[PDB]
């Protein structure tokens, strides 16, 4: 609804992606209908991003969250520098979200189970800060993003 | 080097995707 381009709904879409990515039950009947239609589409983005950008990624070592942030930050400057925000756009910030997770796992020097929480929860920041008033404007996730995602 | 190619890399990724989707 109106009210779902707000911290906590979007903090919970990139926490439950991240959950996906790493193979986590979240316990329950199951994910809302938005992360259900957001995460079929976000990893096979993912899957495609690792496959084209597969030599850039290989010198991208991630060993902490601080260098996951800095490094999730220069990003998405980078990608939206032009000033265009499109749901497309927004898919590929989860499938980001998700490679890191992915090299965390494998390179983070000190892990700790609740590395996902904080990856997700930088990455909901930008979303707001960055996307939030595109994605009301746009009819939210309810309203835009699923009505144009799900299958027809 | 390796963030700046990624971001825009991502963009050109997206922009394509998102045109099957907003048509």
């Amino acid at each position: 609804g109106m009210t779902d381009c707000e911290f906590g709904y979007i903090y919970r879409l990139a926490q439950d992606y991240l959950q996906c990515v790493l193979q986590i039950p979240q316990p329950g009947s199951g994910p809302s209908k938005t992360s259900r239609v957001l995460q079929n589409v976000a990893f096979s983005v993912q899957k495609e991003v690792e496959k084209n950008l597969k030599s850039c990624l290989d010198n991208v070592n991630v060993v902490s969250v601080d260098t996951a942030r800095t490094l999730f930050n220069q990003v998405m400057e980078k990608e939206f520098e032009d000033g265009i925000i499109n749901w497309g756009r927004i898919v590929t910030i989860f499938a980001f979200e998700g490679i890191l997770i992915k090299k965390l796992l494998r390179q983070q020097i000190a892990p700790d189970v609740d590395t996902y929480k904080e990856i997700s929860y930088f990455v909901a920041e930008f979303i707001m800060n960055n996307t939030g008033e595109w994605i009301r404007q746009n009819g939210g996730w309810e309203n835009g993003f699923v009505k144009k995602f799900e299958p027809k | 080097q390796w963030a700046r190619e990624i971001g825009a890399q991502l963009r050109r990724m997206a922009d394509d995707l998102n045109a099957q989707y907003e048509r």
